């Protein structure tokens, strides 16, 4: 119950939340910019992912 | 006390016995963390006795779940008591109010 | 660099027991993170004293009465455990408190000592009903910070203690409730600093500058594991 | 290995004769005090036979000669 | 009648306010309802259990 | 007299020496299932959530 | 006063980036205090080097595509983003790069100088379709602290750049990603402590376990005004 809560929480997007449209090189810098607080953490961006 | 009641405490707490209640009203004379004592007015007063109360109050007491009861007087000393009124509270109970 | 360093400017005594306390100029983000360090800090290694342990006259346990007190023994430990007392000298103290008559008990009828400092004498301790009643307590008082139960004091000593030795659990810590914001500092040619306002709630026995220096002093020392040893 | 027990299978076939194995690794591992060929590492005696036969030195079928060809020098050195 | 008794304690009418966390000391993303309730400790003890 | 040294012994006594637990009633399976201790300063069974 | 020192086990390096530190024991409630003090510090006020501006012939904004290159002008960002550069000497620098022929391109084939080092230079750029296409372009590297994207610094430049300059979100801070975790410390006399374990992962130009002890000593020199 919890478990899904917050990924279902965190798996989600908004229209206009924050950072959105950015483009990112990795998810590394994903979390660093979602720790930094500069991005919300529903927000289509672009990733590159391997 | 529950700060979020429904107004019947005070009908259970008095209504259960573990607390002491002032058989006819009077002005607290003395009082101890054991024993409460009242002088009663005179229109109580019947011709043929003294006319003063003595409620001797339950310290620490085992119960049958192995659990303290005790009753502290919630008065202090020289103020007016009426009939039906709380003197000590019960084991759970705060100023006569059922406090679980 | 560009870096530039907090100064502590104004300390601002809204009453004996709130407080408040400004940090300025401080750098983007530096704020959010001076401000929870302290408040994690001050509010769980600030020492301070605490009654610890009571002996009254003529009681054998916590458990029983005695006559022309209007409360329990349970209420007077419970109503000694807000003492709130301010020690200089030494780190254990003896208090001794004598009382007759019919009235209140408040801490101001302890035997005042010179290297003993009462916040509160106002703070009413017990209540005598009758007359010839006495009363009479020797109240011990050690200093330390945290929370001390009273179950590690007895596993820690070892020593037999007499019968009547009332223990009473000890919540050194003085502070009880802080807060902190971030506003904007104003410089003429920086527009982007932050300032640090940092509200202190506590009992006396605590100036909030020495506070707030202790918790500085402390994170310091903490650090000085991760500045050269890798 | 330590955690789980995947790899331990495949040399062995089954999963059921695993624990009978370790076992019997173990008891001569114990109380016969004969150095195990897996290092030690600070394990336990019944999860280093686990990782001894994670790794495979042992089998059932030479499980069974080494203990004949001491017993068999006994006997010589008796007689 | 618990909105009026609300606003007249100077408290928000929808009844939930912003946390911050007590480790990383930032704001939760949401409003979180906080209020005073009455508990009860229940004869279950634990050590009565051990 | 729970001396140290009797901790001191246990915490490696108990290391790599699984533990069943049971909960009633044990409808299937499983309902025994075993884990391996650690030790805590308390008095009730710590119970992975997954479980 | 009598609070207890932790003494540093032991720093597990993967590789040259990724390292991980376990402190034990800790103070209880400390290791949340120090693991976020170290976090903030380090994704705040690091300071390095890092491109912010490049500016290429023949675009003229994002959308823009030149001919002759598999890969669209955003992965370039991208990929000159994901750039550590070391400067020693001086604090500015603006570097070219021409490159032409079949293959891809990559840091090595930038002019460089004496006082600007690359860890990576098979760090890829951009894969060329034919010889007959050249690449060359003009980038800004500068010396700054923190992190700052490019659209808070757009409004920051009011001047009307010449159109074709591009903005690249500045990594200043080496530290690509920092992690902590705090778990119960173990003495037989106090089990209430805790311990920390710190996991970082950094770029090139930075060894992983200095950036932990450059943190410790910007912390210390900004709290050293109330030490005594």
């Amino acid at each position: 119950q919890d478990v899904v809560l917050g990924l279902y929480y965190m798996t989600r997007d908004c229209v206009n939340a924050k950072g959105e449209g950015m483009v990112l090189t990795g998810p590394k810098e994903a979390e660093r910019l979602y720790r930094s607080g500069l991005a919300s953490l529903h927000a289509r961006v672009k990733v590159r992912i391997t | 006390k529950p700060l979020v009641g429904t107004g019947m405490e005070r009908a259970v707490a008095v209504d259960s016995g573990v607390t002491a209640v002032a058989k006819r009203g009077g002005v607290v004379q003395y009082v101890d963390a054991s024993r409460i004592v009242i002088k009663v007015n005179e229109d109580e007063m019947y011709p043929g006795e003294a006319g003063i109360d003595i409620y001797n109050l339950t310290k620490y007491t085992r119960s049958n779940q192995n659990t303290c009861i005790n009753q502290m007087p919630c008065v202090s000393l020289g103020e007016p008591v009426e009939r039906g009124d709380v003197l000590a509270d019960g084991p759970s109970t705060d100023l006569g109010e059922l406090a679980l | 660099t560009e870096f530039l360093k907090p100064r502590l400017v104004d300390i601002e005594q809204v009453s004996s027991t709130h407080a408040k306390v400004t940090l300025e100029p401080l750098e983007r983000g530096f704020g959010h993170t001076l401000g929870n360090a302290l408040r994690r800090i001050l509010l769980s290694s600030m020492p301070g004293c605490a009654v610890t342990e009571v002996e009254i006259d003529g009681v054998l346990h916590e458990y029983s009465t005695k006559e022309g007190v209007q409360e329990d023994i349970l209420e007077i430990l419970l109503n000694l455990k807000g003492l709130a007392v301010r020690v200089q000298g030494k780190d254990e103290v003896i208090l001794t408190l004598n009382k007759s008559g019919i009235g209140p008990v408040t801490a101001a009828d302890i035997t005042h000592d010179g290297d003993v400092e009462i916040v509160k004498p106002q703070h009413v301790i017990c209540h005598l009903t009758d007359e010839n009643a006495s009363i009479s307590m020797r109240i011990k008082v050690q200093r330390g910070r945290g929370y001390v139960p009273a179950s590690t004091r007895i596993h820690s000593e070892e020593d037999e203690r007499p019968i009547g030795r009332l223990l009473v659990d000890a919540c050194y810590s003085p502070v009880e409730r802080i807060a902190y914001n971030v506003e904007a500092a104003r410089v003429e040619q920086r527009t982007d600093l932050d300032k640090l306002v940092i509200e202190m709630e506590t009992n006396g026995t605590i100036d909030p500058e020495e506070a707030i220096r202790r918790a500085a002093t402390i994170l310091a020392e903490q650090l000085e594991a991760f500045v050269d040893l890798r | 290995a330590r955690v789980t027990v995947q790899d331990a299978v495949e040399k062995i076939g089954n999963r059921f004769d695993l624990v009978l194995v370790a076992a019997r690794r173990a008891r001569q591992m114990q109380v016969g005090g004969k150095d195990p060929l897996v290092p030690e590492e600070n394990d336990k005696t019944t999860v280093i036979a686990l990782r001894e036969i994670e790794e495979g030195l042992i089998n059932n079928q030479i499980l069974d000669v080494r203990e004949r060809q001491e017993q068999q020098e006994q006997e010589a050195a008796e007689l | 009648e618990i909105k009026e008794l609300l606003k007249l304690g100077d408290l928000p009418t929808s009844g939930q306010i912003r946390l911050y966390d007590g480790r990383t000391g930032e704001q939760f993303e949401r409003p979180v309802t906080v209020g005073y309730m009455y508990m009860l400790k229940l004869n279950h003890l634990v050590d009565d259990k051990m | 007299r729970e001396e140290a040294v009797v901790w001191d012994i246990l915490d490696e006594v108990i290391r790599e020496h699984p533990v069943l637990l049971n909960r009633a009633p044990t409808l299937h399976r499983l309902g025994i299932q075993a884990f391996e201790p650690v030790l805590i300063e308390g008095k009730a069974i710590q119970l992975h959530p997954l479980v």
